């Protein structure tokens, strides 16, 4: 089983540089080109660069030189990709994959790619969240199912990592996207569950925020 | 660089019919060798992209064949037979012909489905937040098609356009529905000092404002 694993979110002062990785394994990584791939807000894909790890060979994209520098650590089959001098452009998400085209025999073996990683390029501070419990009154919906909320505002930097009941509870859930206001993030999320559910057994809504080891539990009361 | 430019930008299909994506290229995409480097990926809703279709025609493994793929020099064009569910997300053509590699901006798919009236829900404000002296009124409209929505807020009887803060999710991969948030954002005594709060919303699935509301008072 082929894997391809990306450092997590970084939170980068402009004008810094910082070094993501790509740890691979279930193949012979110094037989692969590793390709670097950009994605800005949404869809828009940019080709970065490619490294064959077994000599250590790069072929960049002229926009990129000097900006970005591949290298790759034959004994940890990791690739890894310096970024310097980080600018308002470089907020992006950033993947890694074994692509796959086998230049040899001008046919391609299957595509593996990592899960990506975010750089955000900002100099705001890092803010730990509030998590606020959104029980209904005229949010009910009646009866029959009943809809509880959960609202994470006031954070920086993105993500932050939100569950019902530790992840039991999966289902007729909506998380939103956060949106950045003032310099901080707002989240929210809802659940829908039966009358006979809640308030009958508890329901409680799970908030982690890394950036600011901030772990908060919030349990929908009445 | 080879300028790659894909339309439509979006497409709205329903399920069991036939999709068309087409790509151009500002440059002949016939690499020397006399093969033609066109690659199509599909990326998936946060997932990341996958290859669909290598030299123009070839479909990589464990892609279903109701994909096809077809062109030459300067205009190619992917096709899927038959829509399913899973085939929602943004397609991308890539070539690889002419150094540096270049995309295309994409095309976004989504699955046409009957139209669904949004179930709202309102929100009052916590103790919690109340305590610190915030207060923030939510409005949930979810699983509503189509995704043109429009939704105001309105105190006491007048529209409130400041201190809004609205989200929306992505199609759903399961009853293809949409979902919003929308938080009103007020200070603890602006909040109290009013009565009614209403979230009120304009959808194709009816003729008169859908409304839900609130009046905060004591007991
Ligand atoms: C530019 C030039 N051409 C070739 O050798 C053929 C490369 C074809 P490809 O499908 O691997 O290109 C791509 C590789 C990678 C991506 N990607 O999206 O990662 C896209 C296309 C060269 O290297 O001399
Ligand atoms: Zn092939
Ligand atoms: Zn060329
Ligand atoms: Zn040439
Ligand atoms: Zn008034
Ligand atoms: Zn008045
Ligand atoms: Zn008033
Ligand atoms: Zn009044």
């Amino acid at each position: 089983e082929m894997q391809l694993q990306q450092s997590g979110a970084e939170l980068l002062r402009p004008g810094t540089s910082v070094k993501l990785s790509c740890k691979t394994s279930g193949y012979i990584f110094t037989s692969y080109w590793i390709h670097w791939v950009k994605q800005r807000s949404g869809q828009g894909l940019e080709w970065i660069a490619r490294i064959y790890p077994g000599t250590g060979s790069t072929y960049y994209n002229e926009k990129f030189k000097g900006k970005a520098t591949l290298t790759a650590d034959k004994s940890s089959s990791t690739a890894y990709m310096q970024l310097s001098t980080l600018k308002s452009e470089d907020s992006a998400v950033y993947f890694c994959t074994r692509w796959g085209f086998i230049p040899v025999r001008e046919d391609y073996v299957m595509d593996y790619w990592g899960q990506g990683t975010l750089v955000t390029v900002s100099s705001a501070k890092t803010t730990a969240p509030s998590v606020y419990p959104l029980a209904p009154v005229c949010g009910d919906t009646t009866g029959s199912s009943v809809t509880l909320g959960c609202l994470v505002k006031g954070y920086f930097p993105e993500p932050v990592t939100l569950t019902w009941n530790s992840g039991s509870l999966s289902s007729g859930v909506h998380t939103f996207p956060a949106v950045l206001q003032s310099d901080l993030y707002t989240l929210s999320s809802s659940v829908t569950v039966t009358s006979s559910t809640w308030p009958s057994q508890s329901i409680t809504c799970n908030v982690a925020h890394p950036a600011s080891s901030t772990k908060v539990d919030k349990k929908i009361e009445p | 660089d080879i300028v790659m430019t894909q339309s439509p930008l979006t497409l709205s299909v329903t399920i069991g019919q036939p999709a068309s994506i087409s790509c151009k290229s500002s440059q002949s995409l016939l690499y020397s060798n006399g093969k033609t480097y066109l690659n199509w990926l599909l990326q998936r809703p946060g997932q990341s992209p996958k290859r669909l279709i290598h030299l123009v025609s070839k479909l990589d493994s464990g892609v279903p064949d109701r994909i096809t793929g077809s062109g030459s020099g300067t205009d190619f064009t992917l096709k899927i037979s038959r829509v399913e569910a899973a085939d929602l997300g943004v397609y991308y053509c890539v070539q690889g012909t002419h150094f540096p590699y270049t995309f295309g901006g994409g095309t976004k798919l989504e699955i046409l489905r009957a139209d669904a009236a949004p179930t709202v829900s309102i929100f009052p404000p916590s103790s919690e937040q109340l305590t610190s002296g915030g207060a923030s009124v939510v409005c949930f409209l979810n699983n509503f098609y189509p995704k043109d929505i429009n939704v105001k807020w309105k105190i006491d009887g007048s529209e409130r356009q400041n201190g809004v803060l609205n989200s929306w999710t992505d199609q759903d991969s399961k009853d293809s529905t949409y979902s919003m948030s929308s938080t009103l954002t007020l200070t603890k005594d602006e909040y109290e000092r009013h009565n009614s709060y209403t979230c009120e919303a304009t959808h194709k699935t009816s003729t008169s404002p859908i409304v839900k509301s609130f009046n905060r008072n004591e007991c």
